[PDB]
């Protein structure tokens, strides 16, 4: 058996980065190294808008939760 | 000219090896490999920016993982 | 789609890259390999103008893409 | 060879050094080649500095998986 | 994706992982992106290393100078 | 290779293994592999240098992680 | 692959995951992969401020510890399996 981020696809998610920061976005693509393609990215500590569409590298990611 | 040919060239000469950190090694190049794990002889270890940490005597396997710059001389 | 496929299909677009040291690289994507190493042209580098710059994928944090990228 | 010499002391108490002033001591249930570790009856010791003074802290678990990347030195207490 | 051949005998700017800027004239290279640079100056202020090899492993960024 | 032959000539010798942290380990080298993992006996630790204040002494063999090892020097 | 097998042995089990970032997360091990990434269901504080999230996906290379119970593991098998592995 394997673990796929597939069940999160095209849905809103929370990302926690390794620097401890928080993001909210929509997961529209991922790879094996868990690089992510995210849409409507928002920071949470400031609720500030970040990006309409951004590519986030796996090595920055601690964690992804579904919301 | 190829980088690895320059390192083969400087074998049995003085070499400065600079890590990604503020630390270096002067010594006589004795060998290397494809990963550029270097073997030095009587290496003088420094912390820069300077402190002579040590004066080694003999052969030192210096791990390639953190090598940044090779300076012949 | 796949972040790599999406990236290659974005040559010619202007984008903004954050590096791991927090430095910002802004410019138009000229090429991508499979390691997400990048060449950009029309390069401006924040913390400086350049013609072309090569970025190592492992040193990338994230990439701000064009809003019109669909 | 050193990984096989580690096979030596399974089910025997060992002393692990992690990075970041951490220390673990436990029986060694299982390990591998990245030195990912399982310990039973572990106790972790972190050393911190608060207000410019050293303070240690303990933490106890019965079964614990340890990622290998942080591990510095495995020995015996 | 980057043909170093067009940077040869030119002044290039090379950012290393670890916070180490190196400026020099490209004199050679391989596919792993190991460089040979001459008239090399390193910044971390600044000092002049002569003829240097740069590992591609710790290369983070390359441009022109 | 020359590096691999270093690794059969110094076994049983007294070495200084430094780690990324700067922590220095001195011992008789029991064993060593390719990933630069190391086994040492009668190992003393010091920070940065052999002549600094002894931090620990190990009555047993010490396993040193390869990916942590900065160099392996001999005396 | 030893630890992939091991982790496959604790599916459906409650576990406590301590991040390298000092974030602790209790929840039910739903899934593991090769990189030792973990999918947890029914997560809870044993912890960061999150909204309403049931399932997560942790990246393996960002975990420090996974806390387990001794009931969850036949240590004999663990040792003998560890004796088998080649280094």
């Amino acid at each position: 058996m394997s673990a796929t981020l597939k069940d999160y696809l095209n849905k809103r998610v929370v990302i926690i980065l390794v620097d401890g920061e928080s993001l909210i976005a929509s997961l529209n693509g991922f790879d094996k190294n868990t690089n992510l393609f995210l849409t409507n990215v928002f920071n949470r500590i400031s609720k500030e808008f970040i990006s309409k569409a951004q590519l986030l590298r796996g090595s920055e990611i601690a964690l992804v939760g579904l919301i | 000219i190829l980088p690895l040919e320059v390192i083969d060239k400087t074998i049995n000469q003085k070499v400065l090896i600079v890590l990604q950190s503020n630390r270096e090694f002067e010594g006589t190049l004795v060998g290397f490999d494809d990963f550029v794990n270097v073997i030095l002889e009587d290496a003088v270890e420094w912390l820069i920016d300077n402190e002579k940490v040590m004066q080694h005597h003999g052969r030192m396997l210096l791990s390639g993982n953190n090598i940044a710059i090779l300076v012949p001389g | 789609m796949l972040p790599l496929y999406l990236l290659t299909n974005a040559k010619g677009q202007q984008m903004q890259i954050e590096l791991k040291n927090g430095e910002i690289i802004q410019g138009i994507l000229t090429n991508v390999d499979n390691w997400m190493n990048l060449t950009l042209s029309n390069v401006t580098e924040y913390s400086v103008k350049l013609n072309e710059i090569y970025i190592r994928g492992t040193f990338i944090k994230f990439i701000k893409l064009q809003d019109n990228i669909i | 060879t050193p990984l096989d010499l580690l096979k030596l002391n399974l089910d025997e108490r060992v002393y692990i050094k992690l990075r970041g002033a951490r220390t673990l001591v436990g029986t060694l249930q299982a390990f591998d080649s990245h030195s990912n570790i399982v310990l039973s009856d572990a106790v972790e010791t972190i050393y911190q500095l608060n207000n410019e003074e050293l303070s240690e802290s303990e933490r106890r678990s019965e079964m614990v998986f340890i990622r290998g990347d942080t591990v510095t030195l495995i020995s015996t207490p | 994706i980057l043909d170093l051949a067009k940077y040869k005998d030119s002044k290039i700017r090379v950012k290393l992982m670890g916070g180490k800027l190196v400026i020099g004239v490209l004199k050679g290279y391989d596919q792993l992106m190991n460089l040979v640079l001459d008239d090399t100056v390193e910044y971390m202020n600044a000092r002049k290393l002569g003829l240097t090899v740069i590992r591609g492993t710790i290369l983070v960024s390359l441009s022109s100078a | 290779s020359v590096t691999t032959e270093f690794l059969s000539d110094i076994i049983g010798k007294t070495v200084n293994v430094k780690l990324a942290s700067g922590l220095l380990y001195s011992g008789r080298l029991e064993s060593i592999d390719g990933f630069m993992n190391v086994a040492l006996s009668s190992a003393t630790e010091h920070y940065e240098s052999n002549n600094n204040k002894l931090l620990n002494k190990f009555n047993s063999d010490v396993f040193l992680r390869g990916t942590q090892v900065m160099y392996i020097s001999e005396q | 692959m030893l630890f992939f097998s091991f982790f496959k042995t604790l599916v459906d089990q409650e576990v406590v995951v301590e991040l390298k970032n000092d974030i602790e997360i209790k929840g039910t091990l739903q899934s593991v992969d090769q990189f030792l990434n973990l999918k947890l269901d029914n997560i809870s504080s044993t912890y960061p401020h999150l909204g309403s999230v049931r399932n997560i996906f942790i990246r393996g290379s960002t975990v420090r510890y996974v806390y387990l119970n001794k009931n969850m593991v036949d240590t004999n098998l663990l040792q003998d399996a560890t004796r088998r592995e080649v280094m």
